RNA sequence: AAGCUCGUAUCAGUUUUAUGAGGUAAAGCGAAAACUUUAAAUAUGUAAGAAGUCCUUGUUUGAACGUGGACAUUUGAAUGAAGAGCUUUUAGUGGGCCAUUUUUGGUAAGCAGAACUGGCGAUGCGGGAUGAACCGAACGUAGAGUUAAGGUGCCGGAAUACACGCUCAUCAGACACCACAAAAGGUGUUAGUUCAUCUAGACAGCCGGACGGUGGCCAUGGAAGUCGGAAUCCGCUAAGGAGUGUGUAACAACUCACCGGCCGAAUGAACUA
RNA sequence: GCAGUCAAGCGUUCAUAGCGACAUUGCUUUUUGAUUCUUCGAUGUCGGCUCUUCCUAUCAUACCGAAGCAGAAUUCGGUAAGCGUUGGAUUGUUCACCCACUAAUAGGGAGUGAGCUGGGUUUAGACCGUCGUGAGACAGGUUAGUUUUACCCUACUGAU
């Protein structure tokens, strides 16, 4: 959709005996707060035997950028289960905050791997800070002094139905 | 062969002879020169059929050791 | 068997030298009908 | 190049590549003989029979010869003045150009470059250099050797071998009786002349040792005095 | 089938004085052209053959040298 | 994997020059002019100084990127046309009838006529090229030497040749006439 | 319905609580996995007030059994609400397919027998080109608005919309579908995982070395690394097999396995989608 | 087919709990091309004219690739359905096999009772054999052993 990243910071229910449990807390991406509550049971129960019914959220908040106008990039890691055995993964995004590079690697995965947002689970989302630590020859060509190239060619567009002119796609 | 001892499904079909999957025969074993204590020589022994001879040909067997 | 070939019951004498419960087998094969 | 790739060609072969223990272990005994001899020569030796090589080995059981990576000995002496082993070595480090070449000994200088004086065998000519003969192979049938011996002691040149002077050698010949043969005067390299990549080879053929090659140095270090002299000998 | 100690007996044993009693007999037939069989007293029969022969038949040459010897 | 831009270079000596509208090369020499025709191929042009010209491709694919080093080898096989030419050597041998060779204009045409190829009485004529010139090479029996500018009109030429010649239902072990190529040189030399 | 005694705050294809039953660990932890200390459900039975509580105690004090008064409706969980029970008898019916969810038994492969729950027959309407079992859907007569399922190049009402990737098929593909040939074969293309080589210079190319005992032993017309058989060792090295192919009647000659020289930055193998 | 051996992978991790591709051995009769004088129960229908058209899984004709392919004649493959693919003898049976001509005598589908008939339809008869106490029935065998339309609408062929 047009993702947000939240916080949720969960915790078990009190009890005698064991008051103040210890107050797990995570970072996830979803695009409303209902999901992000159930991506946070979710994850709880799968690490360990933490349920819903026995736990409770403590707080919900949004994560925003500090610096949305600056071109940074990221390595994602990503684990999935589909369709057989799963395996871990390592790629490279160059865009403009988290949030939209975790939206275009949701839509590489469906594009690629017949992915959906059940089967993907995020594992981190990180700056690569110093140059010349970018792995990925398809970011790495993007990082050369005084980069120019053309758009496309032979595209145009276009909203009369009949023309008198035989464009030129000008160039 | 020498008999056919038990055929399961039925007892008619003992009595008849019939050769289907399963069936326990009797077998003239003088070829594999076996002895018993004692000193004497066995020369007939029971084996299982283990296949279908209706989709092939050979009765195929397996002794009963 | 080329790679392995860098680093790589009591017979007699005439017998070397040469070469060659109470349950059965199958119970319960499938059932035949007299149709 | 996820498909439409070039398939390398495996093979069933006893031997297997060296790897980094071997320039270790190179590295390690040329600068742990160092320290045990007191003159270290260089040599240029670059196209050398391995028995002539033996023959000057063995012509002294008493001095080790290394031979390796350039620049790997490079390595053991040192690049810039800021690294080596002893003390004024890079002077010499830096000359050692071609198939180099490092002798240790343990005996005047002067015998040494007197002998490395007066050493030289019969050879081929190890192409580029100059043709330092001039031979036409005869008008008739080609004989084994080329045609400077007496011909009527020789035998006529195997008939497998056709194909190669065909293609290859760039002779234009024919098949008679299973002798070879050849009918108009043939030229393969006029004397004083810069000798291509095929006249070595057609000249390797009929087995003419008529080049000389002698042993050569260029520089030298004595141990007792820390100091090289470079000395030029052909 | 059930299990059971039958199958797994042995059923038809014979013993060496009659293996010989019977091998002995099969060189006394005088057979009768106007005698005819009625039965066969069921019989261990390739033990009781194998008359004396003088041949020897020839040895088998594939095993020495095949074919692309 | 859509590499932004892959590029070639053509280095031109100081004899020739190469002039390159829309597509249609033209490259003019020391030995006569040739042209080529590459607009089925989608590059772009590019002159640096008289003497370099860079071809390009931008955001190209595999089989896109495979069909640059080709055009970069084609306009230097034009440039060395012009200033070195071509030269095949091609040899007949025979064993009992001899291959009898011969250039014959017919209606101004030049041919080239092909007779008693192993006793045959069919006059296999191939049609010379226009632009490749043909001449029986003197101190060696049995040669034909074809020269020209283009290398795609020599090789053909000398293709047909050797092709017109095949020996058919027969022991291609035991039957050894015909007509093969030689050699393939230039015209310097040296 | 015939009809009449009874809408009596009592009932219910429902949840909650108490408790039994599955006991599978998957709580979770042990006295040297060796438990039962104990969950969370999965549908599985029963129970949750007026035919009930107390006082007081006569018979075959605890067992049932008799007795003489106190006890009040937020009178003993939640949701919904008025359609359960006898008598008369009176009409039709009394034997069958599809699918899902458990269970048992099965062989070439199908499947077969039990049980629950939906569909059909008795039933139109919208969609799937066309359809009894597929997706939607509360059937009087009309007006207006909004939608379900399916859709939107033209047939045909509705974007030749927007954004990111993949794909070239000399019968692509757009499927009652996730079953059948179905596991592999391919120098098609794209992404990913794990191991390696590498400025003491990788991968591809050219050029040089490729040695000595030694034509190692047995074979036989000839077998010198290369028709065969048994070993497969030693020396010298940077490296060089008692030898990967071409070749000879036997040799010679070329070649790679392995080293080095020229050049200069990334390369290879296996594997998954 | 049955009983084994192997061993790349798979299987939650796993060899050894288990599966398990490709390879491999056991034998169904006799090591010297000797004649094998099996020819052993189809319970239901094949077999044959006249005439079209289609498939390719190709016999011949055209073109190619490989073989000890010297020449001649062959053998194994690739594209290809344009063209052709015969005359007779045999029912004490023809779910076949013979001998000739030929370039070759390939395999099939649509079939086919309204365009034709042979065993086989069963009947009306009769006799013989087997069985039954008998009337009768059949393990059989022999003989006898009738189906005709369009003058309607379409399709096809020609004609106004």
């Amino acid at each position: 959709a047009h993702f947000k990243e939240y916080q949720v910071i969960g915790r078990r229910l009190p009890t005698e005996s064991v008051p103040e449990p210890k107050l797990f807390r995570m970072r996830i991406f979803a695009s409303n707060e209902v999901i992000a509550k159930s991506r946070y049971w979710y994850f709880l129960q799968k690490l360990h035997k933490v349920k819903k019914a026995s736990g409770e959220i403590v707080s919900i908040n949004q994560i925003n950028e500090a610096h949305p106008t600056k071109v940074k990039n990221f390595g994602v890691w990503v684990r999935y289960d589909s369709r057989s055995g799963t395996h871990n993964m390592y790629k490279e995004i160059r865009d403009v905050s988290r949030v939209a590079a975790v939206e275009t690697l949701y839509q590489d995965m469906a594009a690629r791997h017949r992915a959906r947002f059940r089967s993907i689970h995020i594992l981190k989302v990180a700056e690569i800070e110093k140059t010349a630590d970018v792995k990925r020859q398809y970011v790495k060509q993007f990082l050369t002094k005084d980069l120019k190239f053309p758009l496309p060619h032979r595209v145009q567009k276009s909203t009369k139905t009949f023309s008198y002119k035989r464009p030129s796609t000008f160039y | 062969i020498l008999a056919v001892k038990k055929n399961p499904q039925s007892p008619m079909y003992t009595q008849l002879g019939v050769l289907t999957k399963g069936t326990i025969i009797e077998v003239n074993v003088s070829e594999l020169g076996m002895v018993t204590a004692g000193g004497k020589v066995v020369w007939g022994k029971y084996a299982q059929v283990t296949n279908e001879p209706d989709r092939d040909g050979c009765v195929n067997a397996v002794l009963l050791v | 068997a080329h790679e392995q070939s860098k680093v790589k019951d009591a017979l007699p004498t005439y017998l070397l030298d040469r070469e060659q419960k109470f349950s059965v087998p199958l119970p319960k094969v499938r059932g035949i009908s007299e149709e | 190049m996820p498909r439409s790739k070039r398939s390398k060609l495996v093979t069933l072969a006893q031997t297997d590549k060296k790897g980094r223990e071997n320039k270790e272990r190179i590295f390690d005994e040329v600068r742990e003989a160092l320290d045990t001899y007191r003159y270290v020569w260089v040599l240029h030796l670059d196209d050398v029979r391995t028995p002539v090589l033996q023959e000057i080995r063995t012509s002294w059981a008493g001095s080790k010869l290394i031979m390796g990576k350039r620049k790997v000995l490079q390595k053991a002496l040192g690049e810039k003045r800021e690294e080596e082993y002893k003390e004024n070595l890079y002077q010499l480090s830096k000359l050692c150009s071609g198939v180099t070449g490092l002798l240790f000994t343990d005996e005047d200088v002067n015998t040494v470059k007197e002998y490395f004086k007066s050493y030289v065998r019969s050879d081929y000519s190890r192409p580029n250099t100059k043709a330092p003969l001039t031979f036409t192979i005869p008008e008739g049938i080609v004989y084994s050797r080329g045609g400077q011996i007496p011909a009527e002691e020789d035998v006529p040149m195997i008939h497998s071998l056709e194909p190669t002077m065909r293609n290859k050698f760039e002779i234009p010949t024919k098949i008679k009786a299973g002798k070879i043969t050849i009918d108009s005067p043939y030229l393969v390299c006029t004397e004083g002349e810069k000798l291509d990549v095929r006249q070595a080879l057609i000249l390797k053929q009929f087995g003419i040792a008529a080049s000389e090659f002698k042993v050569k140095v260029s520089a030298y270090y004595d141990n007792d005095s820390s100091t090289v002299e470079s000395t030029n000998i052909n | 089938v059930q299990p059971d100690r039958r199958w797994f007996g042995n059923t038809r044993v014979i013993s060496q004085d009659a293996l010989q009693h019977f091998r002995s007999a099969l060189g006394e037939t005088q057979k009768d052209t106007y005698q005819v069989l009625l039965r066969r007293n069921k019989l261990p029969m390739s033990l009781l053959e194998e008359k004396d022969a003088d041949e020897s038949p020839k040895a088998r040459i594939l095993d020495t040298e095949s074919y692309a010897d | 994997m859509k590499y932004i831009q892959t590029e070639q270079q053509i280095e031109v000596p100081e004899g020739v020059t190469v002039s390159i509208k829309s597509r249609i090369v033209k490259v003019v020499g020391p030995r006569g002019t040739l042209t080529k025709n590459l607009k089925h191929i989608d590059v772009t042009f590019t002159k640096v100084n008289n003497q370099l010209i860079k071809v390009a491709v931008h955001n190209g694919g595999r089989k896109h990127v495979a069909a640059l080093r080709t055009v970069k080898s084609l306009v230097d096989n034009m440039i060395t046309g012009v200033t070195k030419g071509y030269k095949y050597k091609m040899r007949y041998v025979y064993a009992h009838f001899p291959i009898n060779v011969n250039i014959v204009e017919k209606d101004g045409a030049k041919f080239i006529e092909v007779r008693n190829f192993l006793g045959d009485k069919k006059i296999r004529n191939v049609p010379v090229r226009d632009g490749v010139t043909i001449e029986f090479s003197t101190n060696v029996k049995d040669e034909i030497v074809l020269s020209g500018n283009s290398v795609e009109d020599v090789s053909q030429n000398a293709a047909d040749l050797q092709q017109i010649c095949r020996v058919r239902n027969k022991d291609i072990r035991k039957f050894l006439d015909g007509i093969y190529v030689s050699h393939k040189g230039f015209i310097t030399e040296d």
